[PDB]
């Protein structure tokens, strides 16, 4: 059964970057993204 | 973003009169017009926070050790130890720019609406791009966050600003020093030299003298005998009333139908000024811009966001 | 290609279904309707007269009795058309920013490739293509994403000869064994080469550099053709 419910927003996942003195990140793939943006003239 | 402002005409204009409301049915639809102009304005409001703030997928956090190469960024990191999680430098100016008037106000159908995201949610926001901007550099606003040493992505910013990166590394003591120097100084100079942070005090100040010129507007009599529909509705029988009434109305109506306009203008003026906001978020915040001036005096190295009273603060690290 | 068709296949899904975007268009023209409505809806208020028709007014008073009718009338129907000309030069200025921005658009992510951070689309934009919609343009981004990040091993310099080696483009990269210097967009390693690094001072004043081999073309071909030189010497002469 469905009902309406109030909660607090969520802003996002949690993360947590893996900062150290020498360690990298670097991408081996890539992806192609086609967005959309509609504005009004 | 400003203070969202709600006006129940009938409180304002007939409060609690039914003669007077039954004689202001007769101007047709202006306060759906007026209810509907501040409603816009409101939803407005909550959006320019909105596109100005939430620019992070995921609330990024610094790991538990602070070290960043030598930098010091202590007073523009979070600090735990509070109920909000307010950095140094956003506790200062939080404390600095502050929000009986209010309670008279509120009692003539003006009442104000809260802001959808409250001050932890914005500093919960500052903070995750700030540890975004440091833990990841530039990659974090391109997709995921990929993590890179603090001295390296500074040497890329050297490389971005057309000096090869040996002069960061050869250099870097120093530069953690004159940064931490500068970074040091912001919290003096940001409430001794004035400047700016004059602006969201301007807000405020221009919020609370429209809400308090409509308030005090109630007290025209604007050609009746008095200023007061109880008096009005008691000294006279209606069909010598509704002259008076309708002076009135004229009056009030008119005095609604300034501040939404001035509202509107304003509202317009702060959506611009929240449009320039987000564009400096995405191009001095989530990466490196090569447009003279736009993120500071001199090569923008990077950019720092705090959250401040109904807006944004931008510390630009430039090398000059 | 193919990834550029997939998404280009999905734009045609995702305009009208996600939504988010679209209802600028529709707000636009659901405004433009809602004014003319209701300029045209306070033609039915008295404003305070007997009847909100003129002709009704007209023929139930003398002039001198009409006029004070007709004048109610007027007063507001002045101030109706008064608002909706302030609140359509509003809308105008914001419009005039919108198309502003739609310009600027046009020249930075169609007519080039635009270095400014979201301005063409999040992530790295490689191209943008424009479509026309009802009262405004629909801008097709098409940017590149990293996908598949790894970790590494990762050093400011490299240590030689007693001299600092940096990486003329790129970075150090190591996966625990061996040292290669890799674009930073996308692993692809490479030899520490005296090609693609550059000296810089000695090796004790840059925090975090690393002992590593740093191969040197000439040295090597010069060794490689001595070789053959004493192979073919030794045909001969020996
Ligand atoms: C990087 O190397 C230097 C120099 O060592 C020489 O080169 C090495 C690649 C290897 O072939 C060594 O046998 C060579 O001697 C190192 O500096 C040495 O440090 C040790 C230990 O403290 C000391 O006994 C030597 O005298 C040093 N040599 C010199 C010339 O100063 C240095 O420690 C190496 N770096 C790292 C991070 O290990
Ligand atoms: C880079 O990413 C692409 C896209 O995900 C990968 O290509 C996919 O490979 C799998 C495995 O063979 C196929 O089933 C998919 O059909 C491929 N997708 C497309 C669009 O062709 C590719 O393998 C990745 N490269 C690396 C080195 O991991
Ligand atoms: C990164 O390296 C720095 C030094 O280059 C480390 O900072 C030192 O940490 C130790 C304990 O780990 C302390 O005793 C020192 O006082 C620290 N030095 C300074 C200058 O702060 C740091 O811990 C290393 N690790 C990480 C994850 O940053
Ligand atoms: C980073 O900055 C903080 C604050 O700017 C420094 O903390 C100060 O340390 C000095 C020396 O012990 C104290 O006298 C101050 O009271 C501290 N300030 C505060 C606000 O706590 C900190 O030392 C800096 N870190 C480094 C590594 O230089
Ligand atoms: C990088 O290393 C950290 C530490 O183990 C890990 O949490 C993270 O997932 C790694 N990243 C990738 C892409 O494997
Ligand atoms: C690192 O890459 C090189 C190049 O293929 C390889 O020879 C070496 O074994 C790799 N090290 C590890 C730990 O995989």
């Amino acid at each position: 059964s469905q009902s309406i419910i109030a909660y607090t927003m969520s802003l996002g996942a949690e993360n947590s970057v893996a900062y150290s003195n020498n360690s990298i990140a670097i991408p081996t793939n890539f992806t192609i993204s086609v967005t959309t943006e509609i504005l009004p003239v | 973003s400003m203070t969202k402002t709600s006006v129940d005409c009938t409180m304002y204009i007939c409060g609690d009169s039914t003669e007077c409301s039954n004689l202001l049915l007769q101007y047709g639809s202006f306060c759906t017009q007026l209810k509907r102009a501040l409603t816009g304005i409101a939803v407005e409001q909550d959006k320019n926070t909105q596109e100005v703030f939430a620019q992070v997928k995921q609330i990024y956090k610094t790991p538990p050790i602070k070290y960043f190469g030598g930098f010091n960024f202590s007073q523009i990191l979070p600090d735990p130890s509070k109920p909000s999680k307010r950095s140094f430098i956003e506790d200062l100016l939080f404390n600095k720019v502050t929000l009986d008037l209010i309670c008279a106000q509120k009692f003539n159908g003006l009442t104000v609406l809260p802001p959808l995201l409250t001050d932890e949610m914005i500093a919960q926001y500052t903070s995750a791009l700030l540890a975004g901007t440091i833990t990841s550099g530039w990659t974090f606003g391109a997709g995921a966050a990929l993590q890179i040493p603090f001295a390296m992505q500074m040497a890329y910013r050297f490389n971005g600003i057309g000096v090869t990166q040996n002069v960061l590394y050869e250099n870097q003591k120093l530069i953690a020093n004159q940064f931490n120097s500068a970074i040091g100084k912001i919290q003096d100079s940001l409430f001794s030299t004035a400047s700016a942070l004059g602006k969201l005090q301007d807000v405020v100040n221009h919020n609370a003298q429209a809400l308090n010129t409509l308030v005090k507007q109630l007290s025209s009599k604007f050609g009746a005998i008095s200023s007061v529909l109880n008096d009005i509705l008691s000294r006279l029988d209606p069909p010598e009333a509704e002259v008076q009434i309708d002076r009135l109305i004229t009056g009030r109506l008119q005095s609604l139908q300034t501040y939404v306009t001035q509202q509107l203008i304003r509202a317009a003026e702060i959506r611009a000024s929240a449009n320039l906001a987000a564009t400096k978020m995405s191009e001095c915040v989530l990466g490196q811009s090569k447009r003279v001036d736009f993120c500071g005096k001199g090569y923008h190295l990077m950019s720092f966001p705090q959250s401040a009273p109904h807006g944004v603060v931008f510390l630009h690290v430039t090398y000059v | 290609a193919n990834q550029f068709n997939s998404a280009i296949g999905k734009i045609q899904d995702s305009l009208f279904s996600t939504a988010s975007a679209l209802g600028k268009l529709q707000d636009v023209v659901n405004h433009n309707a809602q004014a003319l409505n209701t300029l045209v809806k306070q033609l039915s208020s008295k404003f305070g007269a007997i009847s909100s028709v003129l002709n009704d007014i007209l023929s139930r008073l003398d002039p001198p009795e009409a006029e004070v009718q007709i004048d109610r009338l007027i007063t507001g129907r002045l101030q109706s058309l008064q608002t909706y000309v302030t609140q359509q030069l509003i809308r105008a200025a914001e419009i005039r920013a919108s198309a502003n921005l739609a310009a600027t658009k046009m020249s930075e992510c169609v007519l080039g490739q635009s270095k400014r951070v979201d301005f063409c689309g999040k992530g790295y934009h490689l191209m943008s293509f424009p479509q026309s919609a009802p009262h405004g343009v629909v801008f097709l981004h098409v940017t590149y994403v990293p996908a598949q990040e790894k970790n590494f091993t990762t050093a400011p310099a490299i240590c030689h000869d007693g001299k600092a080696h940096f990486p003329r483009e790129g970075v150090f990269v190591s996966n625990g064994t061996h040292w290669f210097l890799t674009q930073r967009n996308f692993y692809e390693p490479q030899i520490i080469t005296t090609d693609n690094t550059f000296v810089s001072g000695n090796c004790d004043v840059v925090i975090g550099i690393v002992n590593n081999t740093v191969y040197d073309p000439l040295q090597l071909e010069l060794d490689s053709f001595k070789e053959e030189l004493d192979k073919y010497f030794k045909n001969h002469t020996s």
